[PDB]
RNA sequence: UAAUCUUAUACUUAAUUCUUAAGUAAUAUAUAAUAUAUAUAUAUAUUAUAUAUUAUAAGAGA
RNA sequence: UUAAAUUAAAUAUAAAUAUAUUUAAGAUGGGAUAAUCUAUAUUAAUAAUUUAUCUUAAAAUAUAUAAUUAUAUUAUAUAUUAUAUAUUUAUAUAAUAUAAACUAAUAAAGAUCAGGAAAAUUAAUGUAUACCGUAAUGUAGACCGACUCAGGUAUGUAAGUAGAGAAUAUGAAGGUGAAUUAGAUAAUUAAAGGGAAGGAACUCGGCAAAGAUAGCUCAUAAGUUAGUCAAUAAAGAGUAAUAAGAACAAAGUUGUACAACUGUUUACUAAAAACACCGCACUUUGCAGAAACGAUAAGUUUAAGUAUAAGGUGUGAACUCUGCUCCAUGCUUAAUAUAUAAAUAAAAU
RNA sequence: UAUAUUAAUAAUGUUAUGAAUAAUUAUUAAUAAUAAUAAACUAAGUGAACUGAAACAUCU
C-alpha cells in the first residue's frame, strides 16, 4: 500500500495540449485529470447559478468586466461538516464554480451524500471523517482529508479549509492549491495562529474547524487559457486600458499618442493602483499578529 | 439606414405606455391627471 | 463586563380566540439550613425563601 | 423581471422614497390522455451544452481451397401469408418484401466551455362540453420607413432533371407582367458585348477592366513556433479534350514597414498600424474584506466566490532579452526630531 | 361566485336498518359586499440656476 501511495506522489499531472492547427490552440495548455469523473453531479446538490453580469440591484455595473459565460449549475458544498462519523469518497467531480475539484462523500451509517473540496491525493473510494463533534491513538485521526477542529490539530501541520469563529464554516484556503500551516496554538486566549496562503498570520478561534491537507488541483496555476474565446466563456469581458480611454472616462486618458500623462497609476475612480493600501486607519483586520510579506 | 426606429409591438406598447401601466405609478398618475387637467380626450394608450 | 456593536438558529378564577390575577405542578438561578464524601476548601443529596419561564450560541468589546 | 402590495418596533432614509423577505403578476419556455378515437371535474384514504452515430462484432452475398479473400446489410417505424395458445376477435412465433435523402423515437458516448425553474397514487361519484383568435395582406400597393418609396421586417414546405450542396442552369404547378404610354434611338450619360497592332507607354497608385487548361483523384519545396502551419503551395500529372466551344466555385509569386493571430471600432466621409485578446508583470484585499453603486443610509454587485480568488494598473502570443538611477511626484516602513487646531480645570492682573 | 355559504324546515327520488344517510327544489333565519373625485388659494419640508454686480467667488 505504501510504495503504491509512494508511485502515487511520483506520478505527475500531465498537461494537455493539441497540435496546433489554429493559432489560439497554439498556446492551449490544460492539466490532464483522468481520474477525475465523467457524467453529471447530483441534481439534489445543485442549484441554478443565477447570472447577474456585475450589475447591482441597482441595474448599474458595479463590478466591470463580469458578463456572459457558459451557464452553470452551483453545487451546494458542505464546508461545515456538522456530520461526523465515516464517509466513502464516491468520486471527484469538475466545479464551473470554483478552482479546486470536489469529492462527493456518502456517509455510511445514513448513505446520505454531501459534496466536499477534494483534497490533494484524495481519490475516489477513500474514507474520511468529520470530528467537529468532539472525537467519538492520536496520529490516526489526523491526515489528508478529514477536517477537525484546530485544537486538535498538531502544531506545524498543513490544512486548508480553515474557518473564523467555531460555529462558522471554513473560510479561508479552499481554492485550487491553496493552504495553511498552524503555527502555534493558545489555549488560554482560545486561540490559534495560523499562517495563511498569503503569508500573513493571522489569529484564529480555536475550535475552528480545518481540513487536513492541501486544496486539489495543484497544477491549476500551470493552466493557460489560449485563446480570447476562452476568458469569454468563463464570464469575463474584455477590459480596456486607462491609457486608451479620454480624459472624461479615466485620469489616464488622452494625449496624443500612448502616454501616461504624468500621472500616477490609479483607477478609474482616482484610487492609486501601485502599492496604495486600501484598508487603513482604524478599520484593519485585529486578528492580523504578523502581516503579510509586501503590504 | 435610419428612419424605421418605431417597431411597433402591441404588447409592447401597451405595457409600457398603456392606461394601467400610468395608473399604476405614482408619476404615472401624474401624467394622468395633467393631462386631464388639459382635457386631452386620450390620456394614454 | 446586564456598555455598545457583528452573525446564526399545565390548571382555577374575572373582562372558539385573546388578556389579567391567584395559587399549584414543571424547569432554571440566587440565598439559607441539614446529611455524606475528599483535601478552612470542593462535590452530591434533602428542606426552606426569593426571582424568571424576548431567548440561546458564537464573535468584537470599552 | 415587475409590483404607493405584504412582517410600540422588518431595516434605512429631509419628503419623494430605497432596501431583504414573503405574497401576487409575468412567456419568448414546460403542461395528463386520443381512429382499434379521448374525458381534464368532485369526494375519501395514504429532462435535454454541443456533437457524432465510427470502429469492432454478427450474420448475408460471390471468388478460390470448415478457413481466406472482396462486397454490400445489420437498433426502431407496415402490410401479406403460414403457425401454435384464449375463444371471426385476441396473444406470440416464422417466412416475404427497393434506392439515395429526411423525420421522429431508441440505445450507446466523446469534448470542456460542465449544460433552465416550477405545479403524488388508488377508489367512489361524475361530463350536456364556456370565452376569444380564424378574411385577405404578410421578402409587401394591405407592416416600419413623411410617398402604392429598388431600404428594414420572424418561421415552415420550397415538383422533377443535374450535381458534393439550399451552389449554378431549367422550370412542372402556382403566381405576376405593375399610376405612365407611343414613337424615335443625334450629341451625351449609365449599365453591358466585341475589338487589329502594340501590352501599363495610363495614372498619385495596374484604380478600373482583363486574366482561371478540373471543381474529382494523385503530386506538392524552401522556411517553420513541427500545425500538410506554409497548403486550396506554386509548378506538374491522371481521367476529359484536338478547335469549337453553358452557368456557378476556383484568380499569381516575392520583398519590406506595422501589428502575433480569429475578433472590435467612428449606425451616415476614417476598418487601420487604433481597441481586444491569449500570455507577462506589478500591485490592493484575510472575508465583520478590498473595488463599485447607494440626497447616504440600510443594503446590493463582488460570490452562494476566499489569495492558484477577486479588484485595480501597465504591457500585450512565443523565441533572444529586459542595462544603470529613487533627484523629483507619489506610495510605503521606521522612529525620534517638531509645529499646530478644537476641546479643560482655577486664578492673575 | 350573496340565482353565495351555513342552519331550520317542508314535498320529492335512492340506499342501508317506524329511525339513519346523501341529492334537488321551495320558504324562514344568520353571515360581507365596491378609495372616479377636482383646480387655484393656505401651511410645512427641500430648494437651483440663468441673471445683476457692466468680470467673479462675499453679496444678488
Ligand atoms: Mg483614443
Ligand atoms: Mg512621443
Ligand atoms: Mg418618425
Ligand atoms: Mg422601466
Ligand atoms: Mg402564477
Ligand atoms: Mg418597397
Ligand atoms: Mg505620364
Ligand atoms: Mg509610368
Ligand atoms: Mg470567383
Ligand atoms: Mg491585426
Ligand atoms: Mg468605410
Ligand atoms: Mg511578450
Ligand atoms: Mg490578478
Ligand atoms: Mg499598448
Ligand atoms: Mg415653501
Ligand atoms: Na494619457
Amino acid at each position: 500500500l505504501i510504495k503504491r501511495r509512494r508511485k502515487l506522489s511520483k506520478e505527475v499531472t500531465q498537461m494537455k495540449r493539441l497540435k496546433p492547427v489554429s493559432p489560439g490552440l497554439r498556446w492551449y495548455r490544460s492539466p490532464i485529470y483522468p481520474y477525475l469523473y465523467k457524467g453529471r453531479p447530483v441534481r439534489a446538490l445543485t442549484v441554478v447559478r443565477k447570472k447577474h453580469g456585475g450589475r447591482n440591484n441597482s441595474g448599474k455595473i458595479t463590478v466591470r468586466h463580469q458578463g456572459g459565460g457558459h451557464r452553470n449549475r452551483t453545487r451546494l458544498i458542505d464546508f461545515n461538516r456538522w456530520e461526523g462519523g465515516a464517509q466513502t469518497v464516491q468520486r471527484i467531480e469538475y466545479d464551473p464554480g470554483r478552482s479546486s475539484h470536489i469529492a462527493l462523500l456518502k456517509h455510511n451509517t445514513t448513505g446520505e451524500l454531501s459534496y466536499i473540496i477534494a483534497c490533494d491525493g484524495l481519490r475516489p473510494g477513500d474514507v474520511v471523517e468529520s470530528f467537529r463533534r468532539g472525537i467519538p491513538l492520536s496520529v490516526k485521526t489526523t491526515q489528508r482529508g478529514n477536517c477537525l477542529p484546530i485544537s486538535m490539530i498538531p502544531i506545524g501541520t498543513i490544512i486548508h479549509n480553515v474557518g473564523i469563529t467555531p460555529v462558522g464554516p471554513g473560510k479561508f484556503c479552499r481554492s485550487a492549491g491553496t493552504y495553511a500551516r498552524v503555527l502555534a496554538k493558545l489555549p488560554e486566549k482560545k486561540k490559534a495562529i495560523v499562517r495563511l496562503q498569503s503569508g500573513e498570520h493571522r489569529y484564529v478561534s480555536l475550535e475552528a474547524v480545518a481540513t487536513i491537507g492541501v486544496v486539489s488541483n495543484i497544477d491549476h496555476q500551470n493552466r493557460s487559457l489560449g485563446k480570447a474565446g476562452r476568458s469569454r466563456w468563463l464570464g469575463i469581458r474584455p477590459t480596456v486600458r486607462g491609457v486608451a480611454m479620454n480624459k472624461c472616462d479615466h485620469p489616464h486618458g488622452g494625449g496624443r499618442g500612448k502616454s501616461k500623462s504624468n500621472k500616477l497609476s490609479m483607477s478609474p475612480w482616482g484610487q492609486l493602483a501601485k502599492g496604495y493600501k486600501t484598508r487603513r486607519g482604524k478599520n484593519q483586520n485585529r486578528m492580523k499578529v504578523k502581516d503579510r510579506p509586501r503590504g | 439606414s435610419r428612419g424605421n426606429t418605431y417597431q411597433p409591438s402591441t404588447l409592447k406598447r401597451k405595457r409600457t405606455f398603456g392606461f394601467l401601466a400610468r395608473a399604476k405609478s405614482k408619476q404615472g398618475s401624474k401624467i394622468l391627471k395633467r393631462r386631464k387637467l388639459k382635457g386631452r380626450w386620450f390620456l394614454s394608450h
